[PDB]
């Protein structure tokens, strides 16, 4: 019947919903609970470079809020 | 005046893609001339901050150029914040 | 406008899509031959054989 | 990062192998067959066995061929087909290009370069016919397809791919741009060579086209690249035109909605394959330069005028 | 780190093979290897539009240039880079001339052209760090607004090109 | 990053060509390596000159590709301040392209010779 | 930068040596001409990128459009040569002496 | 134990060839209709995973259907020789088995055994589509029960 194709289509749906969820979770584990900043312009890249130089452990993702100041 | 209408309806029945393409072409030609929002696009592209507009020197001369950024003087954006 | 909506939306190709959409929701006509064998006849002539009294 | 490379590149291979399985099952249920039921639980172990048959069969080394282009075209074909997935958005991409739409366009033409090098260096008259109808097919599709991508990215002002989902957060682009959407679906059928617009693989006028002399191995790796392009441009149409609701708190809900929508689009692709008869290389070029190019030039005209008429000038990011 | 010099030596190799002139079916392969090399060079330099734009315009031109090689200007027994031995000897002669040129070019000049640990440091001259428009896309967007005569003369070139090509091929 | 993804795609497809070639058994002879054309040997050489039939529509495919690479900076040219001459220039060159394709459509060279 | 620019100048001198000789075909000479198109684009874009003179970005798309349009004119010129002859070669064209 | 590993790798390499074997869009006969009837959805090829490709380089098994005349003989051997090295041949029907009719004709090669090896002879003038779907089951179990890596090991 119509429910015969749906096992193979369901494991197709599982194995193609796994890379986007996996790359979002590995971006979260890469950047420590935060997401990876995107440098569309040069100002965002200088912003991320200044974020790395403010954090000082060669790390973009950890950041100094008002706990340092 | 029936020949142009018969040719238009015959091309509409047979090959309507060039009729739809020339109608959408003439609509795109004439619709900035009709619409009043043509003049708002240059207002949008002027009133976007895109670089730093630098401060100017003053000798107490001009009153239109403000000192506080929250002054009512200068080109405001009540036509963009509310509209 | 009916002819100019038959063209430029290709609604008779949408009609053929609906025909194949009607045929995809059917329990199919195949049989699973090593476990579900074929329809035949009593007059179906096959392997030659010598009978006996 | 390499963990993300392996866990994005392995399950896209499992996904296109299951796309070939649901091709055979969906064309079967369209054609009143049942599809490959006898191997696996319901078909699941058929395309793994298809790869494990076609890679443990040997290829030819023909005299008439050129061996360097014979071995360098299909390694390109799998590399470009698996490398168009790396600017694709998902929630957050594996690689965020600054301008990725041009990468998709150019490297999608480079897949036809892999097909075209196969057609010449395969060195048959059938393969040369397939190479020149690849040339005529791209003559039909390419100008039209880039005018479509240009005229929709007059609504999303950059060529970036994350900007498409932050444009399509509130509504799909099917509803403002369905004359773009129908001709883009037709033009990406012409891109990826599916059964209305499948020439150059042929199978019903000529024998195989680009893989006449290409035996198992490189024909399998072309087959890998071709169905990777099928699921690829299905997902690209799904993200660009019927792009789902995007929640920053829940990206996995949007990814599940995107994958239900992409399996609907791939079922529509194979449904179009088992619904329409096949074009010609003359009529393909004829209507993609006659019934498409004035219409997509007028749609380019109207979407040029659309930041002037309704004053929606798109932002940069 | 030596990305642009390695890519530019590969461009020298690909244009050397095109210059050594095979069957033009193979010459299209060598020139599109040089086109991928040049697209990756501009994308490694900072033109995010210009390399992919030349890859789009060059893949689309060179497709039907390749089709015209395999239709019109073809030959029963063609010459690749490894077919004719004068072409192969010229290929290895150009390769040893290129590496002898860089082996004499790091030694004669005493300037910063080639250094073994000091090349690649003078590649990016100045991009603005806090600026927002530094890619090449907005400057070639400005030919619609500032340099309007460029688009007038390019559209007239393509209009006259359509009419000139109909008159040639008639 | 992207160079490493392109090179691991090179390594994956080269590994697939190496497992496609070196692992299966293979004996090869002249009739096996004979080129396929319908079950007979070919009448002439397979690189004999094609007489091309889509030549003028092929050149206007090339020139239309030059026009769409001219038209590629226009999503950032929509952000410009001189929007009146920007829309007039885009209008006049899409009118130039539509008139050139209309000339080719009236001269009927879309059909092959 | 001067190594990259001098190697692009060497690539133009090599493609000058390529288009200034003829081996068997006019089409490989036209491929050398399109190599000059690609080399002048790469040279112009490298010059504009390192000088940061982004107002002259209309110039290399004009390079590509005019030089590839004359390349397309020469490609259909070879189509008309092979139509009026049946052959293609360089030694075929000695009938104007 | 290594022989168990060799025989399980032999079963794993023969399982792929017994399941996803790819035949040939052949013709030539009355028997061309019954290949199309095994394609037809009553007794089905594609339920087994048996796909009519057109190219001899991509084919895996050749279903010779019906008469094989004297003009068709190099047009059959050229195609079989350009099949790649796992090559199995079914002979549909009595004219490809031994020349069912036209055994004593001037222009029929008397069976397909005179030209190529045929791994399974399927008889009838119709082999019914279920009868050579049984034939593809019997070739399927034949190259299941073949031993390639085992006699690679003991050699
Ligand atoms: S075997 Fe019988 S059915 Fe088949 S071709 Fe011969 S006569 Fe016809």
């Amino acid at each position: 019947m119509w429910f015969e194709i749906l096992p193979g289509l369901a494991i197709m749906g599982v194995c193609l919903v796994i890379p986007g969820v996996s790359t979002a979770y590995i971006h979260k584990f890469t950047n420590g609970g935060k997401e990876k900043r995107v440098a569309r312009v040069q100002y965002q890249w200088y912003l991320m470079e200044r974020d790395r130089r403010i954090s000082g452990v060669n790390r973009y993702y950890v950041s100094k809020g008002l706990e340092n100041i | 005046a029936g020949r142009i209408s018969a040719f238009l309806k015959n091309a509409w029945a047979k090959e309507p893609v060039l009729v739809v393409s020339f109608s959408v072409w003439g609509l795109a030609i004439i619709m900035p001339m009709i619409s009043p929002y043509t003049k708002y696009a240059s207002m949008i592209n002027k009133a976007t901050p895109y670089n730093y507009p630098v401060p100017v020197r003053d000798d107490g001369n001009m009153p239109d150029v403000p000192s506080h950024p929250q002054d009512p003087l200068g080109p405001s954006l009540d036509w963009l914040k509310n509209l | 406008t009916d002819n100019a909506a038959r063209i430029l939306m290709w609604t008779e190709l949408i009609r053929g899509l609906g025909m194949t959409l009607s045929y995809l929701f059917r329990e199919p006509a195949t049989i699973n031959y090593p476990f579900e064998k074929g329809p035949l006849s009593p007059r179906f002539r096959g392997e030659h054989a010598l009978r006996r009294y | 990062f390499f963990i993300n490379i392996l866990t994005l590149l392995v399950p896209i291979l499992i996904a296109m192998a299951f796309l070939t399985l649901v091709e055979r099952k969906i064309l079967g249920y369209m054609q009143l067959r049942k599809g490959p039921n006898i191997v696996g639980p319901y078909g699941i172990l058929q395309p793994f066995a298809d790869a494990m048959k076609l890679f443990m069969k040997e290829p030819m080394r023909p005299l008439t061929t050129s061996m360097s282009l014979f071995i360098i075209a299909p390694t390109l074909s799998l590399t470009l087909a698996l490398s168009l997935w790396v600017p694709l958005p998902m929630p957050h991409p594996l690689i965020n290009l600054n301008l990725g739409i041009l990468f998709i366009l150019a490297t999608s033409s480079l897949s036809v370069y892999s097909i075209l090098w196969s057609g010449w260096a395969s060195n048959s008259k059938y393969s040369l016919f397939g190479a020149l109808r690849a040339v005529a097919q791209t003559i039909s599709y390419e100008v039209t397809m880039a005018i479509i991508l240009l005229s929709v990215l007059l609504m999303n002002g950059s060529y970036s791919l994350q900007t498409l989902i932050t444009t399509q957060e509130h509504m799909w682009l099917l509803l403002p741009a369905w004359p773009m959407a129908m001709m883009w679906f037709i033009s990406t059928l012409a891109e990826t060579n599916r059964a209305p617009f499948d020439l150059t693989e042929g199978e019903s006028e000529l024998v195989s086209g680009f893989n006449v002399e290409y035996a198992a191995g490189p024909f399998a790796l072309f087959f890998m690249a071709e169905y990777t392009n099928i699921i690829l441009m299905n997902a690209l149409t799904t993200i660009i035109f019927l792009g789902p609701l995007y929640y920053i708190n829940l990206p996995e809900l949007y990814s599940t909605n995107f994958m239900m929508e992409a399996l609907l689009l791939s079922s529509t692709f194979l449904w179009i394959r088992a619904s329409y008869p096949r074009f010609r290389y003359d009529q393909l070029m004829h209507l993609l330069w006659k019934n498409f190019l004035p219409l997509t030039l007028a749609l380019c005209m109207w979407h040029i005028s659309l930041p002037i008429f309704t004053a929606g000038v798109p932002p940069y990011m | 780190n030596n990305y642009i010099f390695v890519l530019s030596s590969l461009f020298l190799v690909g244009c050397l093979g095109l210059a050594l002139k095979p069957s033009p079916i193979y010459g299209g392969l060598g020139l599109i290897v040089s086109g991928f090399v040049g697209c990756l060079m501009v994308l490694g330099f900072g033109g995010s539009f210009l390399g992919l734009m030349v890859f789009l315009i060059y893949l689309g031109g060179m497709l039907v240039v390749f089709g015209y090689t395999t239709a019109m200007a073809t030959e029963e027994y063609p010459e690749t880079w490894g077919s004719n031995w004068l072409i192969l000897g010229f290929l290895v002669l150009g390769v040893i001339m290129e590496v002898f040129l860089i082996c004499v070019l790091n030694y004669y000049d005493e300037v910063g052209v080639i250094n073994l640990d000091g090349l690649g440091d003078w590649l990016m001259y100045e991009v603005d760090d806090v600026g927002v428009m530094l890619e090449g896309g907005i400057g070639v967007a400005a030919m619609y607004s500032c340099a309007t005569w460029m688009m007038v003369v390019a559209g007239w070139s393509l209009f006259a090109g359509i009419f000139i090509i109909i008159e040639i091929t008639r | 990053n992207l160079y490493t993804v392109i090179f691991i795609n090179i390594l994956l497809s080269l590994t697939l060509i190496l497992v496609a070639f070196w692992l299966p058994q293979m004996n090869l002879y002249s009739e096996k390596a004979n080129p396929y054309e319908c079950g007979f040997d070919p009448t002439s050489s397979a690189r004999l000159p094609f007489s091309m039939k889509f030549f003028l529509v092929a050149i206007t495919f090339l020139l239309f590709d030059l026009e769409i690479a001219l038209l590629l900076p226009l999503p950032w040219a929509i952000q410009t301040i001189k929007t009146s001459t920007m829309m007039i220039m885009a209008f006049i060159l899409v009118t130039i392209l539509s008139l050139g394709l209309a000339y080719e459509w009236t001269q009927k060279g879309l059909e092959w010779t | 930068m001067p190594s990259t620019f001098f190697n692009l100048t060497m690539a133009f001198s090599l493609s000058l040596l390529g288009t200034l000789m003829f081996r068997s075909h006019l089409m490989s000479t036209l491929l050398c001409l399109e190599g000059m198109v690609l080399s002048l684009f790469i040279m112009t874009s490298v010059t504009s990128l390192n000088s940061n003179s982004m107002s002259s970005m209309p110039i290399p798309i004009t390079i590509l459009v005019f030089a590839a349009c004359e390349a397309a004119v020469g490609l259909a010129l070879l189509v008309k040569v092979s139509n009026t002859y049946g052959t293609d070669y360089v030694q075929n064209l000695n009938l104007l002496q | 134990r290594a022989e168990y590993v060799v025989t399980k790798l032999d079963d794993l390499i023969n399982w792929a060839r017994r399941s996803s074997l790819w035949p040939m869009t052949f013709g030539l006969a009355c028997c061309a209709v019954e290949m199309m009837h095994m394609a037809a959805p009553r007794y089905d090829m594609d339920r087994f995973g048996v796909v009519f490709r057109a190219s001899p380089r991509q084919a895996d098994v050749m279903i010779v259907a019906g008469t094989l005349t004297n003009k068709m003989a190099p047009a059959l051997r050229k195609v079989y020789d350009q099949m790649p090295e796992p090559r199995y041949v079914v002979s549909m029907g009595s004219c490809a088995n031994g020349g069912g009719y036209y055994h004593y004709s001037y222009s029929v090669v008397r069976g397909c055994d005179r030209i190529v090896p045929v791994d399974i002879y399927v008889p009838g003038c119709p082999p019914t589509a279920e009868a050579l779907l049984y034939g593809i089951l019997q070739l399927q179990r034949k190259i299941k029960r073949e031993q390639k890596l085992k006699i690679w090991y003991r050699r």
